RNA sequence: GACUCGGUGAAAUCAUAGUACCUGUGAAGAUGCAGGUUACCCGCGACAGGACGGAAAGACCCCGUGGAGCUUUACUGUAGCC
RNA sequence: GACAAUGGUAGGAGAGCGUUCUAAGGGCGUUGAAGCAUGAUCGUAAGGACAUGUGGAGCGCUUAGAAGUGAGAAUGCCGGUGUGAGUAGCGAAAGACGGGUGAGAAUCCCGUCCACCGAUUGACUAAGGUUUCCAGAGGAAGGCUCGUCCGCUCUGGGUUAGUCGGGUCCUAAGCUGAGGCCGACAGGCGUAGGCGAUGGAUAACAGGUUGAUAUUCCUGUACCACCUAUAAUCGUUUUAAUCG
RNA sequence: GAGGGUAGCGGAGAAAUUCCAAUCGAACCUGGAGAUAGCUGGUUCUCUCCGAAAUAGCUUUAGGGCUAGCCUCAAGUGAUGA
RNA sequence: GAGCUGUAAGUAAGCUUUGAUCCAGAGAUUUCCGAAUGGGGAAACCCAGCAUGAGUUAUGUCAUGUUAUCGAUAUGUGAAUACAUAGCAUAUCAGAAGGCACACCCGGAGAACUGAAACAUCUUAGUACCCGGAGGAAGAGAAAGAAAAUUCGAUUCCCUUAGUAGCGGCGAGCGAAACGGGAAGAGCCCAAACCAACAAGCUUGCUUGUUGGGGUUGUAGGACACUCUACGGAGUUACAAAGGACGACAUUAGACGAAUCAUCUGGAAAGAUGAAUCAAAGAAGGUAAUAAUCCUGUAGUCGAAAAUGUUGUCUCUCUUGAGUGGAUCCUGAGUACGACGGAGCACGUGAAAUUCCGUCGGAAUCUGGGAGGACCAUCUCCUAAGGCUAAAUACUCUCUAGUGACCGAUAGUGAACAGUACCGUGAGGGAAAGGUGAAAAGCACCCCGGAAGGGGAGUGAAAUAGAACCUGAAACCGUGUGCU
């Protein structure tokens, strides 16, 4: 969740953040399944519920 | 370099030419005391009633020179290893008798 | 309390001072300049007209492309909310 | 040599004086260097000598080089010393006299008389301070005067608990908090549980005694916990007395 | 009375711009930091030669700045000066 | 190798040639607090459990061990729930935690005053401050590169290119790179195809798993096909890793080390005068004034029981290497790219190529894919989506040896004697203060005085050098007088 600028039409600048699309799903962690926060992109990509 | 019992000669100061012998050393300030040399007069209070007292004060060690045991002249001093042990030489003669 | 005597003993201030008045003159209201008029040298107790008396780089007024607080249908944004 | 020129603020140009250090050369100094003090000396100026006194170990001159290189002003900074001036003040109030001690007494000690407070200027306990407490010695500074005195200086001493107030007991507000929840990092919150009196629980009183401690020391008479012996009551240890 | 809580882009206020360590239209301390100051004050030895200006024009400019005018130093040309 | 019991002077009592004090190496001891860790707490204190042990008729007391939380490794046990699991318990290990010069380095987050003669894009500036992680350096690094010659051949740093090209309310300002010249120089390991085993399903075919081998690239390499070949090389700084021997240097204490006398002045000579000497030594500091020859030293030469640090030679430990076929198989996927919103690149989204982050979409497979500043075609160069890597470079709280046309007590560190007096609830702020003499020889004794002070006497070259002690200016305060 890095930072950056919000820009107006006159190009004034203000600090701002981009957050990740975190979702609370139940994934298999070593042994017992647990319920954690995972982004939607990582879910689409490399982990099974 | 002179020991505690030697017979030396004064080469500088008021008493230049006198012989005396060493009686104290004081190595940290390198000042020896020679009998009959550099006499002072103190005012001592009653501790018996005191008065003016005369003793010798210490003289700087580089104002004093040893005497050549043979020819009887002032000389510097070297060292030599005999029996794996260090002795003193007169820079004009041989060994220098310094026992006491 | 003040005043006189014994003890102890500060402060703001201060260019150097042997530091009069009148009518003028002058940065236009003079102890220090001009022309006169008064006045032997040195203290103590009192009074408050002047020294534009002391104290505080005027708070009024104006100026600086100097600050700050407040307002809004000044300009530009933005926390939030839909 | 003739002729001419020479007032000056912002400001331009030129030529110099002096200070500290370096290089090379050449010098001076315990028969007295630098510094300081005085003089009636020299140069157009900044400035340079000489003589005498003080001082007691370093210092000029020539040519060149390099700079923390020159002060009278900034309500400049630091130190010292004046003026105002023997002036203002000496912080609520009742003292007098006799005796003593001392180099020295209105001011210290003792006595008598007088006066002031008395729902308090009296007597206890807390906070807070931290040796100011006691004895002997002292009088430079402190004490708004004085001082032989002192909360000041020197030397040596003084605080005693099963029961008094805290801990080995309890909890309030609050603060922390294993796991836990949240958060760019740092970190924020919170469950069980802890900590935390200003409240609840809880066994000792009278007299004697020191220069300085006392419900603590001493005498007398008590009470409260815990441990071991001496024992009636104790009777499967369900039960029974017991404990829980 | 004792023990505690709220902290400056904030707290608390029976409301006065009131209080938050003798300070409050935004506490105190250290740092950016020698902030910036077209404003005021100050800026230390000597002699010699020359010697102004207080005016145009533009300027968010008017007690500021820029070019020209007037001063000085050096070189050059040669009647162009009065 | 003869004195010694800190600065630190005294007295006392002692130690030491049977070697003390002192210097270097290695050991032993090392209270309490503090991350502080048995529990608590207002640091430097209070209160405990368990196991041994001393003591007591027995309690009370004492001594020694052990007892934090997360983590790792075993074992046992196990809830709602039948198997299970979350948990729970026990035992071994000692992995983390805190600090700094945290200066330099790498990341996360990130101002304002200021400049533009106001100010908002821009600038100050990715600067200050804050947070995290480390090292003696860190970072970068082995071409999906730079270019356009006849090319070069990892990275970093210095000089130039150049205040150029460019960016920019095209304002204020910001500002490269390639070529060329140098310092230094170094390259490697995986994933995959494939092969050999082992194991579970399975039906023994396949799938999957584990180990090992192989194998690593562009004018394409490797698998496979085939043909020629063996222990010399390599190594602990990457490229795999441990440990022995014998050496050699360098540190960490030290030793030897040449050569001068006399007179004058003086308190004292190193000065002056005269006559000598050494020099691989005429650096420097002391000594009663200014010393190559008086002392400590200097040039030169020698030296280690012990512990470290380097560095050699053996040992040791590992290991075959070529060629042709070239397109049969393998060659890094939610990746590369794209759209939207941002940031970093000298570059303000623009002709913006090139490089990152958030949200959504989302390829190809050698007749492949990427770059050469929108885009297309042809040419040229390269082969992304895995990892490691010395040297040249930056810094100084320190240690060792030195240097200065650097200061000389209002200077130089705030501090020559201190982060102390003191100030503040606290964070914090923060001073002033050097010099007797060569040597204490630091004034015996007499007089006035309660003392303090003083006058003599004495010490000393000097006491108007007497501790408020080198020199001793000015302001300021007095006493006596020549003229008024
Ligand atoms: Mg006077």
């Amino acid at each position: 969740a890095s930072t950056g600028n919000r820009r107006s039409h006159a190009l004034n600048s203000t600090k701002r953040r981009w957050n990740a699309n975190l979702q609370k799903v139940r994934i298999l962690v070593d042994g017992k399944p647990k319920k954690v926060w995972v982004s939607a992109r990582a879910l689409k990509s490399g982990k099974v519920t | 370099h002179i020991k505690k019992g030697d017979n030396v000669k004064v080469i500088a100061g008021k008493d230049k030419g006198k012989e005396g012998k060493v009686i104290a050393t004081l190595p940290k300030k390198d000042r020896v005391v020679v009998e009959g040399v550099n006499i002072m007069k103190k005012h001592q209070k009653p501790t018996p009633e005191g008065g003016i007292l005369e003793t010798e004060a210490a003289i700087h060690v580089s104002n004093v020179q040893l005497l050549d045991p043979k020819t009887n002249e002032p000389t510097r001093v070297g060292y030599k290893f005999v029996d794996g042990k260090k002795v003193r030489i007169a820079k004009k003669s041989g060994e220098e008798i310094k026992s006491n």
